[PDB]
Formats: C-alpha cells, structure tokens, sequence
RNA sequence: GGUGAAAUUCUUGGAUUUAUUGAAGACUAACUACUGCGAAAGCAUUUGCCAAGGACGUUUUCAUUAAUCAAGAACGAAAGUUAGGGGAUCGAAGAUGAUCAGAUACCGUCGUAGUCUUAACCAUAAACUAUGCCGACUAGGGAUCGGGUGGUGUUUUUUUAAUGACCCACUCGGCACCUUACGAGAAAUCAAAGUCUUUGGGUUCUGGGGGGAGUAUGGUCGCAAGGCUGAAACUUAAAGGAAUUG
C-alpha cells in the first residue's frame, strides 16, 4: 500500500512541477521530488592550503569557495548520497542531520 | 616582482588539463595534459598522473618567461558533471609546491541558466 | 482616451461625418475639431488640411482606419472624416487635442 | 509563361523631356501609385533599388545583379530573394545567400531591390490533372509531356530496348561523357531517398 | 440547405484525383478566389486575377503579393524585417 | 630543433588612467618581420585581471575587469575599458535560499558614444528583530525596484564616457543611490552592479584614446 | 506479462482481424 | 574522446585545450520553498498591451435568481497525424564498437523521424489526493500565503511626523504540517475515510467472484493510429486487500 503522505516527494497544490536532469545518472526527475545537496567546497582542500600561501602572493590572500547545488535520481541518491534507509517511524523525520 | 601568466586548469574526469598562457590568453605557454605523463588510458585523470603532468609545464613556464601565474580551476561545464575532476586538485598543489607563485584565483567553470537537452534520455543512464 | 472623448462629443453634441459636409463646416468657419482617420489619401488630408488652417481650425490624425473611426462614432458604415460643431460636455477641444 | 508579376514603372529622362519606362519584377507589397527610388543614397524599404553595400545585413532583397550594372541577375522567380550576410568594405565586397543555397560575394555596387518577388506560393498548388500542366508549358516551351527514354527502342535512347523495362546499366553517367551518353543522373555524387534535412551549414 | 458535408468548392472534380489532392487544392482555391480588406480604402473589394496580383473593385489599386492569397507569410515576416532595419539606420 | 621561444618578441602591458597601477603584465608575440609584423597582427587582444590586485586594497576583492589592447609604441602598448565581471564565488555566495533575488538590465549610449548593458543585482534582507524565517518581497515591490534601479542607471550613463562611468562605478557610487530610493520600498541588501559589457564601440580616435597616458 | 505489452498485443491482433475481415467486404 | 575496462571515432586537417568575435535554434539554471495561481491539462527572464479571476473590505445593488446533473458542449500532458516553417540540442528507427553461450538490449558511436512554431486533427496518461459536488455539525496546536482591523509596538531621522519594512493580538479566506482520538476502519490509516443495525440533509456517477476480455459484434467518431459505446459461449474455487511471523 500507500507508504508515504507526501507521496514521492513535497508536492500539494501543483499537479505539475518541472523536471530536473539528475547530476549522476542524468535521468530526468521533478524538482521537488529530487533530492538537492548544496556544495560548498573550498577550491583547495585539506592538504594543499599551508603549501598556497607558502607559494603564494598576498597576505594570507582571500580562498574563495565554490558553491553548486546537486541533484540526485533516488536511485543515484541511494546508492550513495543521503539515503541510508529508515525504518517505518524513523522514515518520517524531516531532521536534516 | 615578479612576471604573470594565466594557468586555466581544467580538470574533467578521464583527463586533466594545465596548460598557462599568456595575460591576455592570445598566446600559449607550453601545455603538458593529464594522459601524456602515463599510458593506462584509465589512468589518465589520476593525481599521480596530473601531478607529473603539473612539473612538466612548471618547468617550461620558469624555462621560458613566467615566475607568477594566476589560475582559472575548470570543469566539464555546460550540461556535464559541473564538479571538479581528480586531478586538478594535485595539478595546483604541485605547480604551486613546484616554486612557481599564486595569486588570485576563480572557477571559470561554464553554468548555463539551464537548457539544451542533457544526454543520457530521460530514463537516465542505467548500469 | 480619446475614444472615450469621442463618444462623449457623440452623445452630448453636434457633429458632421464624411468629407463633403465638413467642408460645409470648414467653410463657414462652423468647425472646432476634425479628426482625420488614418488611411484616408494623402491629397484629401492635405486637402483638408488647407482648408483647416483657414480657418485656424485645429487638425487630429486618429490613428485607425476610417472602419473604426466609424466605430469611434459609434456608426455601422466607415466614416474618413469627423468635423465637430459643437463639442458637447466634452473637453476634446481643451485637451490634449 | 512567368509565375511572378512584372512592374511597369515610369522615370524622367534626366538628359531630356521624355518618360522611360523599365519593366521591373513587381516585389510582393509593392503597389500600383507607389514611388520607387533607385540609387546609392535611396531609403530603404520595399521595391526601392539600392546597391548591396547600401544595406546591412538581414536586409532582403531580390533581382540582385551579378556584376553591377548587368540589370539583374539572381532570385527572379515568384517567391525568391537573396539574403545579405555581409560586407567587407576593403575591397568592397558584399556576400549573399542565393534561393539555391548557395553563398557567394558580389560587388558593393551591385544592385538589388527590396523585398521578396510577389505570386509566391504558386508551386503549392496541385497541378491536378493533365491539361492544367499541358496550358502550363503551352506558354513555355515544348517539355511536354515526356516519354521514359525505358519505353523507347535501343535506336532512341541508352534505356531503350529490352524484353522487359529496364535502365540495363547504372543511370549516374559520368561528367566526362559525352553528347548522347548524357541520359540518368549526371555527375550524381549520391543517389536514393534524402534522408534528414539538408540546409546548407 | 448544407449541398456538401466536406468537399465544398471541390465538388467540380468529382471522384478524380483522389482525396488528399482535392484537399490540398480546396485550401489554396478558398484562398485566392475570396474578396480581402483593401489597404487604402477599406472596403473589402480586393479580389485576385493571374497568380500575385490582386486588385480593388473601386479605387482601383493594385497590390502584388502571393500567388494564392494577397499577403504571404514569407512577405510578412520580411515586411518587419525591413521596419526593424530601417530604424537602425534612423536612431 | 625549433622552440619559438628563441623567435619571439616579448611585451610589457600598460594599462590606463584611473587605477593603482598602469603597469600590468608581459606577453609574448613573434618578431615584426616583413610580411606579418608583431603590430598589427594582435594587439587588440583582450586581458583580465581583478581589480583588487590592480587597485591593491582587498575592499575590492571581486569585480574583475576586462582591458582591451588599442594602440602600441615601442615596446609599450596601452588598453582600454572592455567590460567589468564579477568572481563567480563572490555571486555563487551571495545567492542565498531564503530570500529574494532581484535583477534589472538596460542598454544605454555615453557621451563619447561607446553603448553598454549593465547590469544589476539584489536581495531582500530580513531587518534585525524579524522573526519570519525568510522574508520575501511582494513582486509588486520586485517590479517596482527594477523600474528605479532602471531610471537610476539610465541617468549615471550618458555622463562623460565610461572614462567618468569608471570612475563613477570605482568607488560604488550607484550602489548607494540605489539603496537610497529602494529603502521606501523594501530593506534588500548587497547590490552591486555585478556587470557590464560593451556592445558597441564608437571609433578609434588617437586623439581621445591618448587621454588616459602620460 | 506487462500489461502494456499485453494490451499492444492485442492491439496489433485486432488491427490484423480487421485487415483479413476487410479483404472479403 | 569515452568506459568497470575498451573499442568504434577524432587528430600536419594542428586535433583536444586557448583567445577573439559571429551565427542558429532551444531553454529560462542559482534565487525555488512541504511557497503562488488556474476548472483540469498546466503555469517561473524583462517590459508594453489585451481582456479575465479569487480572497478581502462593504449600514451599495437585485431578491430565490439556487444545489447537482443523463443528453449535449468548451478545454484537455506526452506521443502520434496533415500542411508550411524551423531543424542548435537530445534523440523511437536503422547502422555500428563492445559486453554475452547468445545480447535483436542494458554501455559507447553515428543518426532518420521527432524534439520548437503556425494552421488543422487526435482526445488519451498511475490525466492520482488511486478519495464526486453543494450544505451542516464534531478538536486541539504552532508556522505560513492573501485581505482587513486594533497599538501613547520596534527599526527607518529630519524636526516630529507621513510612509515602507518589521513585532504583537484578533478575524476572514487559502496551500500544508504537528499532536490527539470522543469517533471510523479488515487493517494500513483517516478532521474525514467522523456525526452508520441508535441505519434517511440534497444530488450526479460507477461496482456485484476470478478468467474469458475491454475480446467478438453492431453503431459512432477519426486521415490514420485509434476513441466512445460494448456482449456471450466456455472455463473456473478461488482471484484479491491490509496486517503478522518466518
Ligand atoms: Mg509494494
Ligand atoms: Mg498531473
Ligand atoms: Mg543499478
Ligand atoms: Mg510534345
Ligand atoms: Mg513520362
Ligand atoms: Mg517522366
Ligand atoms: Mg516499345
Ligand atoms: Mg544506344
Ligand atoms: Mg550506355
Ligand atoms: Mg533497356
Ligand atoms: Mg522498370
Ligand atoms: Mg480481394
Ligand atoms: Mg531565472
Ligand atoms: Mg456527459
Ligand atoms: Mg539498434
Ligand atoms: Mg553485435
Ligand atoms: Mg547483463
Ligand atoms: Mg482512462
Ligand atoms: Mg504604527
Ligand atoms: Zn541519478
Ligand atoms: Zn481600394
């Protein structure tokens, strides 16, 4: 049977949304029925910033992060994004963690 | 102080590209792809490769004119992935760890507002 | 607008429609306004023009063709050329016009 | 015998007291009563005549010389005009798109008229039946009808002959042939149904 | 008293030359042979004879346009162009 | 048993008036022989450098702009204004969810006759003691902002060139006037000009070109 | 099997029904 | 270049990367949300024009004019069809490189139709809230969208205001969530799916075991593909729903 209230996903007064490729296997998939991750990443990383400003010009310079959102399938975002799997009352929380 | 060129590193996946130009970008400064430093054709974005592949051009560029460059960090861009490859990452580590300098540095990455149909069909691309 | 006038200076007024008859009005200095639709040929509006300045009397060029200008008087035949005699409750010709 | 209107239109003589009339092909739009103006310094709008340097690009013009001064040359039929793609002022060119498809740069000087030639749409119409195409070429030439060069004797035509009808050899025959062997596709660089569209790049 | 349930001015050809011809050429005969808006005078006179040129009943103007109907798309969207060309030359 | 590098001539790029530094950059051409010379054949190329490192304060840290090489002498060639950018972190950071982004565009001819399309941008702020999560505007109040973010520009343009619309824009002095008329209408925050581009070019003119150098 | 193939299956079934029905009209 | 890995393929034709400009068609990223609007389909760049709408405000107007509806009609995603245009992208078909015992596929390449638009068809989607419409009544709670009302509220300075954005309380009318369960249910669950053996507010529609089968047949609509209407013979003891434990 029926095994969510917001069916697939956070659609109530619409009918139609519009579709959204999906950023790993490219299948399409409504807007809201995707699941968004934002990235924000520093273009350096971990390792590579005391080796930046050791090669670097400027006091300390600025390091400016990139920011993109990403859109994944269920399916793309299962097998390995925010998933897991919940049980029949956890499924319900809407707490991001 | 010191001389600027322009370093553009585009990093997709199965390949990584460092190549500087000139300030304007009218004119090169060597090149040096990801592929060129190894032969496994799987191997071809690795950091291990891009690393190499990252000496190579530090070299000609201190072996011509240019002590200083700015970077311009890039993806594949336009319907495509939008984030960065493997081997941009080493690529700027080991230029910048090779004694060449840094200043100011963007993505130039391509982002449409979006359109013009992504491939793989609207069933997505199924393994 | 300058329709709404115009039905105004319809109601409330005297008017004469077609070319023979203002110049009836045109002559005998018996005219205020015309209103020269859009389409009609060039000689006849420089035609009514010479006489309209002979008389001081001011010129509007509605843009449409003499099908709506007889809309405008609120007729079922076209009409070229509309000459006000008496403006009615309406401000036509203190106006804009 | 043309599918496209013609226009009579009456100049002064500028040397002496006389009309000349020149026989233009009426672009669509242009009208009986109209003023035409022809020259370097014309305005530009529907039926004018202006050299092809005078316009910008996108403008739409027809009766386009080849040479300037050669009284008109390209996009004559109903329903035909070139397309102004550019200019190179420096060695003043200008560079055009033909009806066929075609690119190809003229004089600046060249003339063209403004517009699309009037009584397009004419090869829309189904010919219907027999004499409708028979009254066509009566005011053209004698094409018509055709016999299937497969339907006559050897003595008549390569196809000729056989006990059956049939071409008996490939019908693409070779640029370098030679009068009375040039009967099929010539010079054919392909053949068969066109599939996909076409429209030069 | 409806004479046709479809075939209307095409009824002249009878059985011949099957359907989808008499269709075709129904569109492009109702096109030609009906009476249009005239420009100048606006009356609806302006009727066709000998394919692109159309004429007015009174006032007597003459227009060339399309072969079957007096504006043709093509005429059209070229007619704007020139507008919007001209206007750079101007402004 | 080439390397061009032991053919080609070298270059320095100088670049305009109202800066920090008119010195730029170096670049690399070929040698003028007869025959395709070293002049004619790029110069006009095209560079980007943010003008935070050509003003040297880090206020200016974004704002990228691009300088368009005209005119050469003697190993010395000097540029000109060919647009202004901004960085796509200082962007992809502003756009944050939650709120409302408002954007505006208008094409405009200066005195010396160089035509652009500049561009703008907003974001409706929640003012402190606000408890609403997110602070929407009320689309009326959006059409309203870009119709005065329009008459605003269409009046700091036509001023003397981009030569005082630099130096109009340096020192954001539309940012404000902007955030002035708006606050009427809604609070907003950041606003920036975030871009311009150049359409359409007058003509060379030595004489004003010049004007810049010294 | 799939119901929408089911239901083309016997889509095509009937358009051939109708084709071998007509050729005696 | 592309993949798990490769190959087909592209490269003195300087490919891929770079710079400058230009062209074409499509699209409207981020802002975008348990947020808006529309009868449903559906609808996200700007601006002008064209007509339309709900909600609210109302000591305005009419006065039963209404509720729901066989027949009949408007609109109706995608694909598909006719005739022009357009034909960047992606891409049924087809052909290829691989993978496979095979591999007509999944993956890679080429790419026809298509994808967009005009004129006209077609009338179907899990067209879904799998939940008719109008009315009444039955229970708490915090957000929120639109209208309104109240305040010697905050923030805006100028000289107080006026405004605008905000805060707090109330009230309509929305899109939803939360907790309850008096109550309902086979359960899952449900502010209706409640006020039902203590069985009747008004009205439309559909179902009567499974398979046969949405088949045959007739009628009807359509260019066609097909749409609406729609049986029986025969077969059969289950098919099925929710929940439980394995
Ligand atoms: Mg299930
Ligand atoms: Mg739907
Ligand atoms: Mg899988
Ligand atoms: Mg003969
Ligand atoms: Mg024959
Ligand atoms: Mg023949
Ligand atoms: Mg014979
Ligand atoms: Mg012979
Ligand atoms: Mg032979
Ligand atoms: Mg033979
Ligand atoms: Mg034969
Ligand atoms: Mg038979
Ligand atoms: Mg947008
Ligand atoms: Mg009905
Ligand atoms: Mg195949
Ligand atoms: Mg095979
Ligand atoms: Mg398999
Ligand atoms: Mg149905
Ligand atoms: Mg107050
Ligand atoms: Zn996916
Ligand atoms: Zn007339």
């Amino acid at each position: 049977p029926k095994k969510r209230a917001s069916n697939g996903r956070n659609k109530k007064g619409r009918g139609h949304v519009k579709p959204v490729r999906c950023v790993n296997c490219s299948k399409s998939i409504p807007k809201d029925k995707a699941i968004k991750r934002m990235a924000i990443r520093n273009i350096v990383e971990a390792a590579a910033v005391r080796d930046l400003s050791e090669a670097s010009v400027y006091p300390e310079y600025a390091l400016p992060k990139t920011y993109n959102k990403l859109h994944y399938c269920v399916s793309c975002a299962i097998h390995a994004r925010i998933v897991r799997v919940r049980s029949r009352e956890d499924r319900k929380n809407r707490a991001p963690p | 102080s010191q001389v600027f060129g322009v370093a553009r590193i585009y990093a997709s996946f199965n390949d990584t590209f460092v190549h500087v130009t000139d300030l304007s970008g009218k004119e090169t400064i060597a090149r040096v792809t990801g592929g060129m430093k190894v032969k496994a054709d799987r191997d071809e974005s690795s950091p291990y490769a891009a690393m190499l592949a990252a000496q190579d051009v530090a070299a000609k560029c201190k072996e011509v004119g240019i002590t200083a460059v700015h970077v311009k960090i890039r993806a594949t861009g336009g319907t495509r992935t939008k984030t960065p490859g493997p081997g941009g990452q080493a690529a700027l580590r080991a230029l910048a760890r090779s004694g060449l300098r840094i200043g100011r540095i963007e993505d130039v990455t391509p982002v449409p507002s979006d359109s013009t149909r992504k491939k793989g069909g609207r069933r997505g691309r199924r393994l | 607008s300058i329709n709404q006038k115009l039905a105004l200076v319809i109601k409330s007024g005297k008017y004469t429609l077609g070319y023979k008859s203002t110049v009836k009005s045109l002559r005998q200095g018996k005219s205020k306004l015309i209103i020269i639709a859009a389409n009609t040929p060039v000689l006849r509006k420089s035609e009514l023009e010479y006489y309209a300045m002979l008389s001081k009397t001011k010129v509007y060029y509605f843009q449409g063709g003499n099908n709506e200008l007889g809309t405008a008087v609120g007729k079922l035949f076209r009409v070229g050329v509309v000459s006000i005699l008496e403006a009615g409750d309406s401000d036509i010709l203190t106006t804009l016009a | 015998g043309r599918g496209a209107p013609l226009a009579k239109v009456v100049f002064r003589d500028p040397y002496k007291y006389r009309l000349r009339e020149e026989i233009f092909i009426a672009n669509e739009g242009v009208h009986t009563g109209q003023f035409i103006y022809a020259g370097k310094k014309a305005s530009l709008n529907v039926g004018n005549v202006l050299p092809l340097g005078s316009v910008p690009e996108g403008t739409i013009v027809s009766n386009v010389e080849e040479k300037p001064g050669d009284r008109g040359a390209l996009a004559r039929a109903s329903g035909n005009y070139v397309i102004i793609i550019g200019h190179n002022p420096d060695e003043n060119k200008t560079r055009v798109r033909l009806p066929s498809g075609a690119k190809k740069v003229i004089s600046s000087d060249a003339r063209g008229v403004i517009g699309v030639i009037a009584g397009g749409g004419r090869v829309d119409k189904p010919l219907l039946k027999a004499g409708r195409a028979f009254h066509k070429y009566r005011l053209k030439r004698n094409s018509w009808p055709k016999t299937r060069g497969v339907a006559m004797n050897p003595v008549d035509h390569p196809h000729g002959g056989g006990n059956h009808q049939h071409i008996g050899k490939a019908s693409t025959i070779s640029r370098g042939a030679v009068s009375g062997q040039k009967a099929g596709l010539i010079a054919a660089r392909r053949t068969g149904l066109l599939r996909g569209s076409q429209k030069t790049q | 008293a409806k004479r046709t349930k479809k075939v209307g001015i095409t009824g002249k050809y009878g059985v011949r030359y099957g359907s989808s011809l008499r269709r075709q050429v129904k569109k492009l005969e109702i096109q030609q042979h009906a009476r249009y808006d005239c420009s100048f005078c606006g009356k609806k006179t302006v009727k066709r004879g000998a394919a692109g040129i159309w004429t007015c009943s009174c006032c007597k103007k003459t227009v060339a346009g399309g072969a079957y109907t007096v504006s043709t798309a093509a005429a059209a969207t070229v007619r704007s162009t020139i507008r919007r060309l001209r206007e750079m030359v101007e402004a | 048993v080439v390397d061009p590098f032991t053919r080609k001539e070298w270059f320095d790029i100088k670049a305009p008036s109202t800066f920090e530094n008119r010195n730029v950059g170096k670049t690399l051409v070929n040698k003028s022989t007869g025959l395709k010379s070293a002049s004619d054949a790029l110069k006009g190329r095209v560079v980007e450098v943010c003008l935070a490192d050509l003003q040297g304060s880090e206020d200016h840290s974004f704002r990228k702009i691009k300088l368009r090489v005209d005119e050469v002498q003697g190993k010395n060639l000097l540029t000109n204004f060919h647009g202004m950018d901004f960085t796509t972190d200082k962007l992809r950071s502003m756009v944050r969810k939650w709120q409302t982004l408002i954007e505006a565009n208008v094409t405009v001819k200066t005195s010396d006759d160089y035509v652009l399309r500049i561009f703008a941008i907003a974001f409706t702020r929640k003012q402190a003691n606000q408890v609403k999560r997110h602070s929407y505007a009320q689309s009326s109040h959006i059409r309203a902002i870009r119709k005065v973010i329009s008459e605003i520009l269409t009046k700091e343009v036509q001023g003397s060139t981009l030569a005082q619309l630099t130096s109009k824009l340096i020192p954001e002095v539309i940012n404000k006037e902007i955030e002035n008329a708006t606050k009427d209408i809604f609070p907003l925050q950041n606003i920036h000009v975030r871009k311009v581009k150049l359409l359409k070019q007058p003509k060379f003119d030595v004489g004003a070109l010049m004007a810049l150098h010294g | 099997m799939r119901a929408k193939w089911r239901k083309k299956r016997t889509r095509r079934l009937k358009r051939k029904r109708r084709k071998v029905r007509a050729r005696s009209k």
